[PDB]
């Protein structure tokens, strides 16, 4: 009934530049809080990035300086724009909107690997 | 039969003294009272009170008990009028239920000693300087727990659990806990109170206030008791913590009046309800049919204007969408005319129920 | 003439010996049943009776006929004086209907034994057990065939037939086609034995549950008949087929009440739509020749502000558009307020009509 | 003075020869007629008739002139008497005046033999089968003129003049001017003939309907005498021809009641748009001024705020926008609270006002 | 006790000589006055006069005082009778107070020969010429004072101050101060004039609109004096300048009455406002937990469904958002008919309020 | 009154790639359902898809995984991309929106043969 | 406080192919009827295209089928596409709104001439 | 909780063209006044234009006829488009938008140099 999916990954090399894009049908973005989060080979899940409904921007501290999440509450999109990746990166990511207490959705995941 | 003539002012009533005997615990029937206003001249009963009256209590003689009050003589002048003629006690109650005024005051207070003083304390706030001062605490304990239920939900107190599910704690570290467990312990001590130091222990499970307080306890025992031991209970369980908004109603005498006209007009609501149900079937049908041709047009099923039809007929505003097509247009001008006509009828029994519960307090 | 003295109390009322012969049978005029409370001694016949009604049947007595109730006797008082004097059946149902109260209780059951016993299973539902049960089944029958009625609209139920035209079966297949002739079924055949038990076939063409019963029956009959025996017809067949709500009022006594209210005041509905058209032409033509120079507005025509004007005059909400201009601003601020006065003005009518016919069934 | 003594039915009423003698011509003063009711026997004149009413008959002669119905006697009852003791009819239009009941009908026919026909043709429409003729049709010319005046202005009839005007016409190829001028032609020619036939040309110039019917007939004269013979004028001149939807008042009896209602009404009105503007100016500036810090917030003004203030009052709708503080939220909570509180007010007089003048008509 | 039959036209009333002596300076107790009208031929005093009022004026010798009038004796019938019979002023008085009628008239001129002539000229408008000179004057200075609160804002007029504000001039340059300078002195010289001429000067400062006057004067002086000699001040003082409307109610008689009614009516709006934020947290909460499962809703907090519930239960308009579940849709039909139920429901006492003391000024 | 017009035809080779798009006027898409039907030579129409209105896609046998129909719900348009078009294509195609039991519109055509 | 401006002017060979458009503020057009005017050098100004509000286009004999005027209804935007340009169209041209019986409202002008 | 940033500058030469951009969020420009703000190096800031709520332009003497304002009045964007630069424009540029009598925001600032 509602989906999360989203595109640009693959592989870089050092000093790279990306930008992973999600979108959903079936949930407004305008009403949700959403964030990406990322797994890498190994260990749980961590998360690159959150914009809690209302514009407020929290970054967790290995993307700090060189990550922007942005939602252009236009065509329920929320937008990444990874920068100077490092190979410490290299991992799988996913995507999800939320409503604490209510419900939860996921993406079905696209990686980026680093050079 | 003998006949006797009493003379009120002038004006000359005459009875047989069958029936001035009927009821002889009376002042005309006791003989020995009536012999004083005798006069042996004219033998004639003299006696100098007002003329309209005395007519009514000739007929509670000749009638067996019905007392009527004539429409032209004032309530004070009878009252006192019957007090003379001495009818009796079970009289005067029995014109005070021809006026239909309320004449229940029962107060059984125990007068075990201190289970009467203690709620004489807790009951009738009046009655003292600290029963006011517990009045004012009841209150304000209320009112910050209508707050803390609101309060809880806004976005902004919680930013740090804010993340998604998959990654009421006794942790005593949320503050919203630590004070909605005050005021659940102030709530219980009071109702403990309450009931250990009442006169009648079979009726408290009686009186619809009580009955409130014990739904208002209810959810935050049993969560806690399932959380320290259900997906479908928790979602009704979080609605039923709204009723502690009803629990005000024990300090204020106009929601006590809202739930009597409430009480008392059930059949009035259910015509209000019946007329609307029947109205919006009708209007969305016709506005559906009339519409449906149009290629621009936005009803696709008849159960999808029935929000427009309901936010028309009462007068309140857009609805999903509007009519675009000469014919939409006609059904939705008769729709928002015949709403207000088919609303405004059961309206004014509701309204003359709370002006009668309203004035009876007076 | 001879006259006659007569002493209710102590209060002497006199008249012509002629005038209380005028009704020979009642009990002043008839010489023996009057001779009884005659007192030979004084040659007054004394009774001790309420003072203030026996002047009323003195009236009877003296203008040929008219009965007319004191404003300050009781009802309960009075009819129970007109049994005491005799006055007689035809003089009570005349006070009866001084007091304008509905008289009428017909019920003419046929009398021939197995027609007679059905029309008491059939028509008054309080009689016996299978009554009650008969009429519970019949509103669950009605609220089915609403249901199915809503539910055949639905897009979802329809995803397989969703498909473009070129490319009411009788193949069984659609569910909702069953229970609809189901519902058919039962009303066919509770509306046949309606009419072969009832005690007056003349006048059943006549009542008006009948004729919905009626065309609440035709449309499905016409569709099937011409299935499998026209374009225009469709439209207007598919839209009564909603007539199938008014048949509940057989079994509620809130929508007879708004049938007899909406019969008895048809005058006062004319009165309203009437003035609104008028309001809805000025206000219309107003607020076009006030906005129509500015380069940004939107009012094209005349006959493209009546909806604008229609639900600004209700009070309900948007309209096509909004004025702005300031003349245009002056220009519906009056028709806010001119609707709002234009439309109470006969509404307290049909709200007295209702409250009258409301409490007339007690 | 010497005193007469008059039993009716028992109860005796006493005055002085004086008295009874103000009023001469009477039946009681009159010594001839009243001497047939006298009996010699015991002094008294005895008449059988309603006891309530010879009391104020009697008050009639020992107050010079005043007559008051009492409460307790029905209307008819009391017609009745005033007619059997020949009171006069200057006595019985006063009883009239004191029930306060419409007593003109003047209607001057000028009997002139031809003038006189046909004033009855045309005025009073029931006399004839012409006159409900010539009803029908002048409704129906009224009914096409409405039309014209709304399907004039529509985008889709006016294809081809819609160009560029840089590039009324008498070349009677627009169908709208002919039938607008079939429509002026009736109306001009029932106007003269109801001119030169009226029994009064004096007054002719101060019924209302009649300026009605000249303002109707004004505008269309002056665009053909200054378009064949003014930028300022002709906007005024466009909607001045909106009062023909007034010219149809002369066939209805509910638009001359709202006329009455109106007219009687005013200083009500004056107090309702009186009020309206007080809350205008005291909500409109609350708002601004408690919004304007935002900078999100949308009123710029105080004279911008003044719309918004209009339609949340009367309840309408949107406003030109809505407030984002939560300041704005509160101000406009008690806006919408104070809007139906203030214009609820002078209202029950204005119905109140209709509801006399619809049943007087009976 | 000896005792006096007094015979009202007939009708014989009787009573004994001590109770018409209580009060000895009266008419029928006046030995001297009450001789006149004896007849010593039968013992009676005959007087001719109505006799349903006698009855009255017998009770109050006998009642020590009361004096009530009955129900179907017209006013100016009785007021006449209190006279004839000489009760006294104090008696009539009651009778007006028993009718209760508004009986002060209490203008104390000071009688100081200058104080009393300008206190004449400037307080009762009607005396003289140059008073309603002043009145008019006053009211149009009133009307350009509100046009300066308004026009000051608008953005048009301020286009050269329209820059960033890093970069009540007394300049005399700002065509709005000068003109708001003179309607402050124009003010001040009225209020002192009223102030020094006025003949209780210590009342002076209870009139309520003495204290509209002393608010309307204040913020002017208080910002010229911080100007010339702050930031939490500015935006409240700013906002006590709306008070010059209400200084318009000195020349009004309608809203000096709908002040009178909100005076009177308080506990009714407490009511009406307490019953709003009961329904407002009931039915925002219900629609908060009845939507937030949808992705696509937009309810984010019980504190943020208030505005939706307000103007949905006063049937404005919009709300925030509209529901979009099934459930949303129940709870805001619901909604919707609560709030006209429970507004309308304390409203009658306040227009019957308004409507007593609109008439009352008859 | 109403139209539906079409453009993207031609004529492709193997393996191809194309969209094809209908618009209108006198007919908002958001309120009525739609899809595209083609007519092979010497038989009748067959449907390529159909976006019943409120998200509900659905494609014959022939298409499935190389066709997606879409309506941008904006611009009253509705588009389809094909995909590695193979000969059994061949074909004239048409458009469509309709209210089943009210009315039924067509395009005029539009084709795409591939060699 | 109104203004009609218009671009894409010129000189033109034979066979060409061009498109004038006309914007304005203080005027939404999309409640108002425009058309774009010529006029050749020596006569008065002839029409080449009306869009009376409500979508009926309406072209002079000279320009049937080699123009197309159209309404963005969006920018307040009326957009003409000349085609084939020929030596006869050589003229100045003016863009125009306006109701009747209430305003006409002109534009600057700009010409189109063939080569 | 508001902020102005800017884009667009740098140094140019003689006779250039260039357009600096300012942007928000926490404030809507369609509802307050706004203009563009320089300061030559050693005096006080001058004004470049400014655009009252309204469509008012006014522009100093310096750059009238090479500059404009505009409000795209969507995307919360002012644009400024400066036109053949010259030497005496080289100067430190500022944003701002505000209401007189309650509130003054401005940019970081963002310098267009000429050579
Ligand atoms: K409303
Ligand atoms: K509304
Ligand atoms: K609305």
């Amino acid at each position: 009934e509602v989906q999360l999916v989203e595109s640009g990954g693959g592989l870089v090399q050092a000093g790279g530049s990306l930008g992973l894009s999600c979108s959903a049908s079936g949930l407004l973005f305008s009403r949700n809080s959403a964030g990406w989060y990322r797994q890498a080979p190994g260990k749980q899940r961590e998360f690159v990035a959150r914009i809690r409904m209302g514009g407020s921007i929290n970054y967790a501290d290995t993307v700090k300086g060189r990550f922007t999440i942005s939602r252009d509450n236009a065509k329920n999109t929320v937008y990444l724009q990874m920068n100077s990746l490092k190979p410490e990166d290299t991992a799988v990511y996913y995507c999800s909107s939320w409503r604490t207490g209510f419900y939860e959705y996921w993406g079905q995941g696209t990686l980026v690997t680093v050079s | 039969g003998e006949r006797v003539v009493i003379n009120i002012s002038g004006l000359r009533f005459e009875t047989q003294l069958k029936t001035l005997c009927q009821f002889p615990e009376t002042l005309l029937g006791d003989p020995k009272r009536r012999m004083r206003y005798f006069d042996p001249l004219r033998n004639e009963y003299f006696f100098d009170r007002n003329r309209p009256s005395f007519d009514a209590i000739l007929y509670y003689y000749q009638s067996g008990g019905r007392i009527r009050r004539p429409v032209n003589v004032p309530i004070d002048i009878f009252s006192e009028e019957i007090r003379f003629y001495q009818l009796g006690e079970e009289a005067m109650e029995k014109f005070r239920e021809d006026e239909g005024f309320l004449r229940e005051e029962e107060r059984p207070l125990p007068r075990r000693d201190f289970q009467r003083q203690v709620w004489l304390l807790f009951e009738y706030p009046e009655s003292s300087g600290p029963a006011r001062g517990i009045a004012i605490v009841s209150v304000l304990v209320i009112l910050i727990s209508i707050v803390i239920f609101c309060l809880e939900t806004l976005p902004e107190f919680r930013d740090e659990k804010d993340y998604p599910a998959s990654t009421g704690a006794s942790s005593f570290s949320d503050p919203f806990f630590v004070v909605e467990t005050l005021c659940i312990i102030w709530f219980s001590f009071e109702l403990l109170v309450r009931f250990f130091a009442c006169p009648s222990k079979a009726t408290f499970s009686r009186n619809i206030m009580n009955l409130i307080d014990i739904v208002a306890i209810i959810p935050y025992f049993i969560t806690l008791g399932t959380e320290l031991a259900s997906l479908a209970i928790l979602r009704v369980i979080r609605l039923v913590r709204v009723f502690r908004i009803f629990k005000l109603s024990r300090h204020s005498k106009g929601l006590q009046i809202l739930g009597q006209t409430l009480k008392a007009s059930m059949r009035e609501l259910g015509l209000l309800i019946f007329f609307l149900f029947i109205g919006v079937i009708l209007f969305s049908s016709a506005v559906y049919f009339a519409e449906a041709d149009d290629p621009t047009s936005g009803f696709s099923s008849i159960p999808d204007a029935f929000w427009w039809a309901v936010v028309t007929m009462t007068t309140v505003g857009y609805g999903d969408m509007h009519p675009v097509t000469i014919g939409g247009k006609i059904v939705g001008s008769l729709c928002a005319i015949a709403g207000v006509l088919t609303i405004a009828l059961p309206v004014p029994v509701i309204v003359s129920n709370f002006n009668y519960f309203y004035h009876r307090e007076t």
